[PDB]
């Protein structure tokens, strides 16, 4: 089998409330999701409360 | 420069508007097995 | 600067005194409908 370990790092690249990450595949292979991070630069300029 | 990990993805839909829902909950999912300790599975097939 | 998000609008009239009431409430209401995930809609029509 070819089955691996985790972790795989993947550019999502632009505003978040525009990308929309989805997990399609196919298979005759399982899959398994631990968990799911993301980084990115935030700016919020009203400095809220 | 921010980050968070979403630690689990148990699980499902929430046809609630994203602002509003929690982490663990995606917006569509077909054929998936959120269980316990591992997270999303495919289920398990047909045997016929 | 400051800045504050009202996250939800459920819901409705409020006569308690604006410097008393919660946010999501507001002063006047006419045919909407505050529902659970979407907020404010229009009050679904009647057929004759």
């Amino acid at each position: 089998l070819n089955l691996g370990t985790g972790q795989y790092r993947f550019p999502v690249v632009g505003n978040a409330k525009f990308n929309t990450v989805y997990i399609l595949s196919d298979e005759t292979t399982p899959l398994n999701i631990i968990g799911c991070g993301w980084e990115g630069n935030y700016l919020r300029r009203s400095s809220g409360i | 420069l921010i980050s968070q990990s979403i630690k689990n993805l148990k699980g499902g839909i929430s046809q609630q508007p994203d602002i509003l829902r929690y982490p663990d909950q995606g917006s569509r999912q077909v054929n998936g097995w959120s269980s316990e300790t591992e997270g999303l599975q495919k289920r398990p097939p047909l045997v016929f």
